[PDB]
RNA sequence: ACGGAAGGGCACCACCAGGAGUGGAGCCUGCGGCUUAAUUUGACUCAACACGGGGAAACUCACCAGGUCCAGACACAAUAAGGAUUGACAGAUUGAGAGCUCUUUCUUGAUUUUGUGGGUGGUGGUGCAUGGCCGUUCUUAGUUGGUGGAGUGAUUUGUCUGCUUAAUUGCGAUAACGAACGAGACCUUAACCUACUAAAUAGUGGUGCUAGCAUUUGCUGGUUAUCCACUUCUUAGAGGGACUAUCGGUUUCAAGCCGAUGGAAGUUUGAGGCAAUAACAGGUCUGUGAUGCCCUUAGACGUUCUGGGCCGCACGCGCGCUACACUGACGGAGCCAGCGAGUCUAACCUUGGCCGAGAGGUCUUGGUAAUCUUGUGAAACUCCGUCGUGCUGGGGAUAGAGCAUUGUAAUUAUUGCUCUUCAACGAGGAAUUCCUAGUAAGCGCAAGUCAUCAGCUUGCGUUGAUUACGUCCCUGCCCUUUGUACACACC
């Protein structure tokens, strides 16, 4: 931030808590940017009720009938270390002094006085504004920025505001409905929909929905039909495949070499050899563009495919129509060995 | 161990030089990069500063 | 500077004037006002065309040179 | 060189648990980072280190690139005291 | 060393004005004025001696006038004459900067100028309709 | 000073030998007509080769030019 | 329920000419084609980094130097857009060496 | 964060100069070519170049876990932030560098001259390029110095 | 290759025509010598001498007077927990709370330790053992090999008799034919786009709120808010634009050249960057963890602390920037810019108000930058007053006395200011440097070194000339012919 480390002051006022959970405040050593280590140096202990249990309520900024309701003073305790993240610390505030911490510590005349008048000056009247910088750069950070700011002034629309009393007797209400949902609302949910798999499957029904496979409703249609019989992983080409009469004009020969891209491996260091005649070629081609229409509808839902599924038209599978198309005629395995680059028992 | 092997070297030639090389005199300040000028002069169409003019 | 900074207004009085007339006026008289001020051009109308050459090494100025010994 | 040993238990250590050390070429430097010593000391010990194979080194703009070898993880395991198949350097552990 | 007279009257537009801030009887004098050499880098001071002060009151009076707000630095680097050192020409440095200063102090007590938002000072409304106007009456005297 | 390079020239009148038709006696006309006829890599270059193609239209016509 | 616009500023920056331009131009296509009123493509004095040197390592030879300068070209772009673009425009459009930036609340 | 854009272009270039230095020491053997540094949003990616990723990519990825762990130690990132790559370098050449790392191997091994500059030549050629020139300086038979030229096909200078 | 041989062509690192100067304009730094405890050191015609980015108070530092520290990896013996080795308050010690060393004893616990091989470091040597880099030959048009031809061969031809070009550029000719590099082309930049894309981080105009001096409505800001309109200026992106364009002459009438017309631009439009082949035993091991061999390796030329020195000097030579005075210097009223640069894990650029003659100090503010510093309202020069020819007044050295700042530390004064000594100096022999247009010359400004210091450079603007627009005589370069007892090549 541009006010994070130097510039807001060493020893600003700030309001942690150790897991006692109770309203404090405390001085800042040396805002440390790596594993969010501040050595916070607290003036107050663990701000108990008069009732005596942890107090849950935050200083909530510019309102006298929020907190002098539960808090007209704090408890005044001498200076001691405890190291804290960032996480802990809540809301940051201006009633700050220059001088260092090490200064308080060694026994001065000039800290010590100030130090103690600030002290208790804070416990005395305090009326807080907030700051924290936006103009760095503020997109996601701003975004939360008005998510809390409007919830802010939402803490006086609703009824319970001016209460006599209210956190002394909010420690059932929060014992409740935070303990309550701590790990009963979540082991359910740990029982409910727990992996990331669901959801993923509902972002491949939204693919399956789109192509015309499955219908909207979440049935099977002709197209998610004919393709329930191909047990291959390439099975939506070769569904799209069958449509149109484009297939009609091919000789079976044709047919089932150009089946055989799907059918084979295709990794290999020899170049393809021009296409045996003009159809395979055409069909390729289409077989091609199909492949590029599916890769592009998949790419928008945004899920990875298989290291073969992603590679696919990239890897050399088209070589072995002009292979099998030999063979699909009648004639000799020597021949179509000869022609053929890989290795027999592949073929 | 010792209490007596570090004279002050707040500024100066001595406190900074060429990250590259480690000499002292022909030191590239400029737009804080410490890089010795010769250094420079071998790794600059590296860090992409081009002769135009 | 002045005298450059009197040229240039000198200059904008010019143009703004033909352009002036160009548009709100018949073309004969910015003609007039061209021929009569084309004629004397002090760099009147159009700019002077000479601008700063740059300065280069081993001398103060752009084709000066510093003093060489020999001996 | 001449150190007290639980630095260079620390060294021996936070080595075999990462695998690469980094060190500014720096004598008079004070505290280096992460392993708690002197940037002297780690240096000159990996130089040691070295001398017998176990860790390889690159300098390079003055910045000691030191990297653990197979022989220096039986060395390490030896020093350190703990059970092998279990604490290696940095082998597999990514799914890549 | 100065700024903007080029245009009217330099002399006699802030001349008149010398003696009628005189005048006036409202000018307020440092005390230490008038033995003073006026900039770190010039050599005398200034030929007038009974006046120069009230020169350079309505030339910072001018000098508000000129545009937008100025301030006292500002002043410093105008009136600064520039320093010769030894062989070193005439580097431009700072004035005397505390004399523009008083003369602003001044100016403001008379009831011209203010203290401005931004910093710095602005001329008023009510300000110079009477001060630098009859010496530039002498202007439109001649006309 | 001001003559013509061999890439101009050379070029120029292979252009002339295999376009006569067209290459009107005019430059402007040509400049655009060289960009489209065949591929330059220059503005420059492009312009000298149509100004040489001018100018030697300009003496094709009056009489015929060996070359 | 409006998704409210936030007056957006994007700050693009790089030592390329080509590479940036075409980012740019990106970012005012889909701009476009979302329908969103902006400040244009505005782009800044470019910003030239001039190291002047002795072209010798070492003294001797006749007295050469060298300019040695690098290119900065800048671009700001103000999209008056909702919360909605924000994510969808910044996922969207990175490359190498051109170093983008976004910034909101304009005051 | 907080640095000037002039400041900051000019530490990325030292960045990416540090790291191509740093690559071509330590990925010698590999015929290291080149790198760029991708920088995306978050994330700090990281391309390399060689002729092969043999060793340089590791066994299951830990020679390049090594070097990433060099990288991020080394500048000092969050561990995650920055990452590294190893993409193969086309045709075995055009690129100079490895050509030249080819050479120096060629003659540390123990080899005349002559075998490995006309092999690299005809390397070059063999990889459709225009032409080549290699030049070897230095004290090649003799105790005085001589400096061999070789080429072929093509050049420009200008 | 050279020639005080020929022919042709060239250059302000050559002249002519002048302009500005340098040997006394600041007195500076650099070198030589001299001096030296040291006064480190490289470079000596062009092509060493404000150069080593070398403006050094220490650190830089390499040199000198001294003092420590081990960072002697590793292996191999040997001493060795009845202790290897380390550290140690204080007395002595010494510039010195350096245990360095001793004095007294405590602490320490395999790390070291003394010895042997073997390393390691070195601003040690060798730039004539090298790499890289740079300079120069060489601000030049030159160099090559494929296949042919000639010659026993070295080699030659191609690569040329003319003509033209800044140019082996072309035009042509032709035992050569096509080809490649260099040149050109290419790149950046400098200027022109009242056309495109737009821009409160750039402007301008209109409307609510200002008209206070020359003002009635200069131009300015009031105006980050009052909303709107605009892109000429300002910024860029994309393109266009000049090609010697049209006309005339001139030439086998071809390449081209000279004038005129328009044109923002008509000396390859200016300026640079890039720049061939072969070289030099040019410079550099003091840029490099670039290195060979040699030298040294724990009273170490290693690293580090204390204190000097590189500033030892009225100069024996070299560069460098204000106004020798009335086209002047003052007192004011003076004076528009353009390159730039700028704080983070901190203290950079400083606006603002106060105090201070002053330099500065202070309380704060703006700025990670077309927004804030900062229209860097720079200087020379416009306007009046003051001298007016006088080693005087013109302007403020050399020496003294104080007050500030920076810095652990300023002493052989860092700088700055203030007053007293008062000096742009009597137009600089012989000699020799740069210079043809927005250049030369004047004048400042920023940046580079930088804590502080510029007169050093690197760029930038501002005012802006005279005099060629040529030649081969001097100094050299390129080609061709020729001569040669030269070939480390006319030294």
């Amino acid at each position: 931030s541009p006010s994070i480390l130097h510039i807001l002051k060493e020893g600003r006022l700030v309001a942690f808590r150790d897991p006692n959970d109770c309203l404090k405040l405390g001085f800042v050593f040396k805002v440390s940017l790596k594993d969010a280590v501040c050595v916070i140096m607290t003036f107050t202990k663990p701000y108990k009720l008069p009732n005596g249990e942890p107090n849950h309520l935050i200083y909530f900024p510019k309102a006298d009938g929020y907190r002098r309701r539960n808090f007209p003073k704090f408890q005044k305790t001498d200076f001691y270390m405890e190291e804290v993240p960032v996480t802990a610390i809540e809301v940051i505030t201006k009633r700050k002094f220059a001088a260092p911490l090490g200064k308080v510590i060694k026994k001065d005349v000039a800290a010590l006085n100030e130090f103690n008048a600030e002290t208790n000056n804070i416990l005395d009247g305090k009326t807080l504004k907030e700051a924290i910088n936006i103009e760095k750069q503020g997109l996601k950070i701003h975004q939360i920025l008005l998510d809390r700011t409007n919830i802010r002034d939402e803490i006086f629309k609703l009824k319970s505001i001016k209460c006599p009393n209210l956190s002394q007797h909010i420690v059932p209400k929060f014992k409740a409905h935070v303990i309550k949902k701590k790990i009963e609302e979540l082991y359910h949910l740990m029982s409910d929909q727990n992996l990331s798999l669901l959801p993923d499957y509902e972002k491949r029904l939204a693919v399956l929905k789109d192509t015309e496979f499955i219908d909207q409703n979440h049935n099977v249609l002709l197209k998610g039909r004919v393709a329930c019989e191909i047990n291959s992983g390439y099975e939506l080409v070769l569904t799209e495949l069958i449509l149109d009469n484009f297939l009609g004009s091919f000789e079976p020969e044709e047919i089932v070499a150009l089946l055989s891209v799907f059918v084979y491996e295709g990794k290999t260091r020899e170049e393809e050899p021009p296409i045996v005649t003009p159809r395979l070629a055409k069909g390729k081609q289409r077989i091609e563009e199909i492949y590029k229409k599916m890769l592009c509808v998949f790419n928008t839902h945004q899920i990875p495919l298989t290291q073969d599924e992603a590679e696919f038209l990239d890897r050399k599978r088209f070589a072995m129509m002009n292979v099998v198309y030999e063979w699909a005629r009648g004639l000799s395995f020597k021949e179509i060995m000869e022609m053929s680059p890989e290795a027999e028992g592949t073929v | 161990e010792n209490v007596w092997f570090s004279h002050p070297r707040r500024y100066g030639k001595g406190s900074r030089q060429c990250r590259v090389c480690s000499s002292h005199t022909g030191l590239i300040r400029k737009y804080g990069l410490n890089i010795c000028r010769q250094c420079f002069r071998e790794k600059a169409n590296d860090i992409g500063f081009n002769k135009f003019r | 500077g002045h005298v450059s900074q009197v040229y240039a207004i000198r200059q904008a009085i010019a143009k703004g004037l033909v352009a002036y007339h160009q548009k709100y006026v018949d073309e004969q008289s910015k003609n007039e006002l061209k021929k009569a001020f084309t004629s004397y051009d002090r760099t009147l109308l159009i700019a002077d065309s000479r601008r700063p050459e740059p300065k280069k090494f081993g001398g103060k100025g752009a084709r000066s040179r510093f003093q060489k010994s020999y001996r | 060189m001449l150190m007290p040993k639980e630095d260079r238990n620390k060294i021996h250590q936070y080595l075999f648990q990462e695998g690469v050390v980094v060190a500014k070429k720096d004598f008079n430097q004070a505290k280096h980072e992460e392993i708690d010593t002197k940037n002297l000391y780690v240096i000159k010990a990996l130089q040691s280190l070295t001398s017998k194979g176990y860790v390889k080194t690159q300098f390079s703009w003055q910045y000691y690139y030191y990297t653990l070898t197979e022989e220096g993880v039986e060395y390490l395991r030896e020093y350190l005291n703990l059970p092998e198949h279990i604490v290696p350097g940095t082998y597999i552990q990514e799914r890549n | 060393p100065g700024v903007s007279v080029r245009d009217v009257a330099a002399q006699d537009f802030i001349n008149a004005y010398a003696s009628f801030l005189q005048r006036q009887g409202k000018l307020e004098v440092p005390g230490y004025v008038d033995i003073v050499k006026t900039s770190s880098g010039n050599e005398m001071p200034p030929q007038d001696a009974e006046g120069w002060f009230y020169k350079r009151a309505a030339s910072v009076a001018r000098h508000i006038y000129m545009r937008k707000q100025v301030g006292v630095g500002k002043l410093n680097k105008l009136y600064g004459g520039a320093k010769s050192r030894g062989v070193r020409p005439y580097k431009h440095i700072d004035a005397s900067g505390s004399i523009n200063r008083k003369v602003l102090q001044a100016l403001e007590k008379i009831g011209i100028v203010e203290i401005s938002p931004k910093g710095g000072r602005r001329i008023s409304e009510n300000g110079q309709r009477d001060l630098d106007r009859i010496a530039a009456q002498t202007l439109e005297e001649d006309e | 000073g001001r003559v013509r390079t061999k890439t101009v020239k050379r070029a120029s009148k292979a252009l002339i030998e295999r376009y006569y038709p067209k290459l009107t006696l005019d430059f402007q006309t040509n400049k655009r007509l060289c960009d489209e006829i065949a591929t330059i890599q220059s503005k420059r270059l492009r312009n000298k080769i149509a100004g040489y193609t001018t100018h030697l239209m300009k003496r094709i016509q009056k009489g015929p030019v060996r070359g | 329920q409006q998704q409210q616009i936030i007056k957006i500023r994007i700050t693009l920056t790089s030592t390329k000419v080509k590479q940036l331009e075409n980012v740019s131009s990106n970012i005012v296509k889909n701009a476009e084609q979302h329908n969103l009123v902006k400040k244009g493509p505005v782009r800044l004095p470019t910003k030239v980094l001039k190291i002047s040197t002795r072209k010798t390592p070492n003294g001797e030879g006749s007295k050469t130097w060298e300019t040695y300068e690098m290119r900065i070209h800048k671009r700001y772009i103000d999209l008056e857009a909702p919360v909605q673009i924000v994510k969808r425009i910044t996922q969207i459009t990175i490359e190498p060496g051109v170093d983008v930036e976004v910034v909101v609340a304009s005051n | 964060a907080l640095i000037s854009k002039k400041r900051k272009l000019v530490a990325d270039g030292v960045f990416y100069a540090e790291l191509n230095e740093f690559f071509t020491r330590e990925l010698a053997e590999e015929g290291y070519s080149g790198v760029e540094v991708r920088v995306t949003p978050t994330k700090t990616e990281v391309i390399i170049r060689a002729t092969r990723t043999q060793d340089v990519l590791g066994e299951n990825g830990r020679r390049i876990n090594e070097l990433t762990l060099l990288v991020q130690k080394r500048f000092k990132y969050a561990p995650g932030t920055i990452v590294l790559y190893a993409e193969r370098v086309q045709d075995r050449g055009l690129s100079a560098v490895a050509q030249a790392e080819s050479m120096k191997f060629k003659l540390l091994n123990g080899l005349a001259i002559r075998r490995a500059a006309y092999g690299v030549v005809r390397y070059v050629m063999e990889s459709g390029a225009k032409g080549c020139e290699v030049v070897v300086s230095g004290k090649l038979r003799a105790a005085r110095a001589k400096a061999m030229k070789f080429a072929d096909g093509f050049l420009i200078h200008s």
